[PDB]
RNA sequence: UAGGAAGAGUAGUACUGCCCGUACCGCAAACCGACACAGGUAGAUGAGGAGAGAAUCCUAAGGUGAGCGAGAGAACUCUCG
RNA sequence: GGUAUGAGUAGCGAAAGAAGGGUGAGAAUCCCUUCCACCGAAUAUCUAAGGUUUCCUGAGGAAGGCUCGUCCGCUCAGGGUUAGUCGGGACCUAAGCCGAGGCCGAUAGGCGUAGGCGAUGGACAACAGGUAGAGAUUCCUGUACCAGUGCUAAUUGUUUAAC
RNA sequence: GAGCUGUACGUAAGCGUUGAUCCAGAGAUUUCCGAAUGGGGGAACCCACUAUCUUUAGUCGGAUAGUAUCCUUACGUGAAUACAUAGCGUGAGGAAGGCAGACCCAGGGAACUGAAACAUCUAAGUACCUGGAGGAAGAGAAAGAAAAAUCGAUUUCCUGAGUAGCGGCGAGCGAAACGGAAAGAGCCCAAACCAAGAAGCUUGCUUCUUGGGGUUGUAGGACACUCUAUAUGGAGUUACAAAAGAAAGUUAUAAAUGAAGCGGUCUGGAAAGGCCCGCCAAAGACGGUAACAGCCCGGUAGUUGAAAUGGCUUUCCCUCCAGAGUGGAUCCUGAGUACGGCGGAACACGUGAAAUUCCGUCGGAAUCCGGGAGGACCAUCUCCCAAGGCUAAAUACUCCCUAGUGACCGAUAGUGAACCAGUACCGUGAGGGAAAGGUGAAAAGCACCCCGGAAGGGGAGUGAAACAGUUCCUGAAACCGUGUGCCU
């Protein structure tokens, strides 16, 4: 996928359009991204699972990963992914 | 091998009732007679064997959700070791 | 059930009445149980008549 | 796995006695419920495999 | 008395897996079946 | 008997003895009858009184009250006196 | 395939129940007690077949149970079957089946000899107690038997040849 | 190249840039049953023997290997019976079984049905059974087709032609050659004869094995002479003899790189849609993404890539190899064969005037001055040389694999089977054989309160929507109810 954990993406489709975060997790075989502050949604968790108190959690919810796209920290804007080669090992260069 | 015949041990209330009168109940390889069992325990736990009894359990049909299958077939060996023989822990 | 030096043996065919009802039947070859050598050693086996005439071994 | 090619045919076949002597003993705790690490167990019968391998390729 | 008085042995040796294979048309019937793709031969 | 033969038996000691089955139902609601079905299901045992008896009636040991009930007490039907 | 009508109708599958106490959200229907009633050459006790977990314990009450249901041969979890001597195999054969070579036959195959398989029959050594949620001639206690094995001790034999 | 420990709604314990999970090539392991093969057996079980090793004080245990049958072929033993054969034993090789319910060749071979009945005939050499196979099979280098005067192996297609014919001359059955195409390719023996053994002893003649030689029609060969070749050249594992290797290239089996809009604004839960501006294009395939995207993602065009294995094509290696002319003394050129009678069958051709081809049976040639065919048969002429074998391609079919396509289906359709289906279920068995798809973009899968034992509700909350609430898109009709305007 063209983000990966601890990438700071810009959200560009959605309620959260314009909103950029940090990638938390990615789901490779769901082809979703979990994006800190993106996509809250109110878990109605009862009090038996971990969280002995239970409640109503504001948590975040997976996003699909064609809706995010990566910050070039020189630019600090949204760019499409391109791959050279340095010699020992490939790396994402910014377009 | 002797642990190849010796799967793992039995705990039950049976099993456990009868630990203090020197018998061991093990899961033992479906292949393997009582008196390669008596010689495997001999060689595993350094004990001296009186007896082996033997039994196999047929596999227990079980459902979950439509689908119905069979539980392993198994093998219970109950090694009774000798009054001078010392104790197998668990 | 076969001649050993030809092929010989039972084929097919029609048996037909005068008004051509035809059922099948069968042709026998002419097979004789006579001793022969193929193989060094002489044994009893299975010839036609027509293989025989002529020269074989008997 | 390269750290097994080093040792001697005899002395791999004493690691896999070693191993399956512990494989034994984790099954054991298992039953009994005094295992915890439970992950042990895989890497054990794996570290086994590898010992037969290793030998096998050996002739 | 209705038909059908079980006996596990008859079942056996008269529709079982090697009755079948000790004839020609027995092993017709188990071509048959594994084609069909049926769980039960014999 | 033909054969094979230096080991044989006797006494005493302690040790060795594999695999499969073993649950439960089995005149039955678990077997054969599509059913928790008035049917069918080999064999062993099968007490006492009166009796020839395993008949019969009442009982023993033992088992059971049968997977809808409460009233009513017409016609009619069935099963009876 | 769905849904009517008949219709809250036929039926609820041979039979004696009663009350008190208990449990429970709930009881004619589950548990206990007492009385009553039924079988008793069986409706009792074994056991082969057959079934295959239905057995025991703890939960359960959607569906199943011709009603009900706290209950169950039902659902969910755990459990439970111990053998030298019991039955079968490491023994034997009958009917029958298979059958090296063989005989026969368009093919396929059919038949059959040696030889095998095959109990419903033959042979073959364990009894009485105890124990119990669920096995018991199987576990335990006591006392045995059968077939072997090594180890001691004498004894006898070692080419007219013990055995 | 950053996550991973499969579904599928888990809990736990762990692993991973010192590169996991994952993808491809190649290895290793691979219980038991099954041809099943050590013996037995009611498949997935039971019971051995022989070596060697291991364990124990020894039984009792453990490990590894071998041990079916038949055929062929070496070798050894070896009966009635003297030699010997049979028989028996050992060692090599080989077979066995399965299947793509297809295609192909062979052995065996129906009936319904049509004929408006039915027997010949048809159906049909079909279905089916059995055997043999091969990637194809079969056929095949003329004892052919013809008679435009010539053609030049076979196969397949078009045509001839529903013609010629066959036929209770009924129903029906129904060619072939010529012509036009696809594809093309030709070869090896047997025999004369030569050499070398081997034997029989016909005792120097005969038949048996191996090699050479040799392959055909107004003839060819052997056999005589003659010219050149003896690897100069040529040819090969697809026939034409047969087994080996290498190297290079290329294809397949993983991948890599890859242009251009977060453009503005409108509606909306969300924009890929509307309106208004841009841009890329060897890329406007397809799919995904909160509604319809060339420019968001996976990609796509284009351009790169393979350690390993397999295929293919070349080249080299290796291997193998005589071919023209001239005569006609003599010799050779497929025998129980061709052919004929009788009985059948195949030929489009039903016994007919019935050639041609095959089977059974009986009879039975010629053999170069020879033989066959030209649809009875004879003569002439013409064309051919049987009774031995091999042979690619053009053709048939698809259980499969890869990439695609459809004025094909869209859940009663399409497969029987979109879903754990040949399942469940039925049947002693062979066999028969279902039903059953859709929450949402995302679980955000309804905390909490209330009635209730629970189920189930009512709020509250999530959501665009819950009259989307875990079978949950839409939700017709029958059918079941509640309420009431008019009537009874
Ligand atoms: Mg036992
Ligand atoms: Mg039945
Ligand atoms: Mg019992
Ligand atoms: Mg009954
Ligand atoms: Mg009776
Ligand atoms: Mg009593
Ligand atoms: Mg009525
Ligand atoms: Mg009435
Ligand atoms: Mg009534
Ligand atoms: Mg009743
Ligand atoms: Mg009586
Ligand atoms: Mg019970
Ligand atoms: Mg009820
Ligand atoms: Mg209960
Ligand atoms: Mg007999
Ligand atoms: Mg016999
Ligand atoms: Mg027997
Ligand atoms: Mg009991
Ligand atoms: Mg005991
Ligand atoms: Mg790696
Ligand atoms: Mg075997
Ligand atoms: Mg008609
Ligand atoms: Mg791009
Ligand atoms: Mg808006
Ligand atoms: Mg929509
Ligand atoms: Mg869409
Ligand atoms: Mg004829
Ligand atoms: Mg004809
Ligand atoms: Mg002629
Ligand atoms: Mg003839
Ligand atoms: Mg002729
Ligand atoms: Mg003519
Ligand atoms: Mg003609
Ligand atoms: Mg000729
Ligand atoms: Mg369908
Ligand atoms: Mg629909
Ligand atoms: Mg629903």
């Amino acid at each position: 996928m063209h983000v990966k954990k601890g990438d700071k993406v810009k959200v560009i489709t959605g309620k959260d359009k314009g909103k950029s975060g940090k990638v938390l997790a990615a789901f490779p075989k769901k082809d979703r991204v979990l994006i800190e502050g993106i996509n809250m949604v109110k878990k109605h968790t009862k009090p038996s699972n971990v969280n002995p108190q239970g409640g109503i959690l504001n948590v975040e919810a997976p996003i699909h990963v064609s809706n995010v796209m990566l910050l070039d920290p020189k630019t600090g804007e949204p760019t499409r992914v391109g791959y050279e080669v340095k010699g020992d090992k490939k790396v994402r260069v910014a377009k | 091998d002797a642990r190849d015949i010796i799967k793992r041990p039995v705990v039950t209330e049976e099993s456990t009732s009868i630990l203090d009168d020197k018998k061991y109940t093990f899961e033992v390889d479906t292949r393997a007679t009582k008196t390669q069992v008596k010689y495997a325990v001999e060689e595993i736990f350094d004990v001296k064997v009186a007896k082996v009894n033997v039994m196999n359990y047929k596999g227990k049909l079980k459902r979950m959700g439509r689908y119905a299958g069979y539980t392993n077939k198994r093998r219970k060996a109950i090694v009774t070791v000798t009054a001078d023989s010392k104790e197998i822990q668990f | 059930k076969e001649c050993v030096i030809t092929g010989r043996k039972s084929r097919s065919g029609n048996k037909r009445s005068h008004a051509m009802n035809s059922s099948k039947r069968t042709w026998k070859a002419n097979l004789q149980k006579v001793r022969i050598l193929v193989n060094g050693k002489p044994k009893k086996v299975w010839v036609s008549a027509r293989a025989l005439k002529s020269g074989k071994v008997e | 796995a390269n750290d097994i090619r080093d040792l001697s045919t005899t002395e791999i076949q004493d690691q896999e006695k070693a191993l399956k002597e512990e494989l034994f003993n984790l099954r054991f705790q298992l039953a009994t419920g005094q295992l915890e690490n439970t992950a042990r167990i895989r890497e054990v019968r794996k570290a086994i495999a590898r010992m037969k391998t290793i030998v096998r390729e050996r002739e | 008395k209705r038909t059908y008085q079980p006996s596990k042995r008859k079942r056996k040796k008269v529709h079982g897996f090697r009755t079948r294979m000790s004839t020609k048309n027995g092993r017709r019937v188990l071509a048959s079946r594994r084609r069909k793709g049926r769980k039960v031969l014999s």
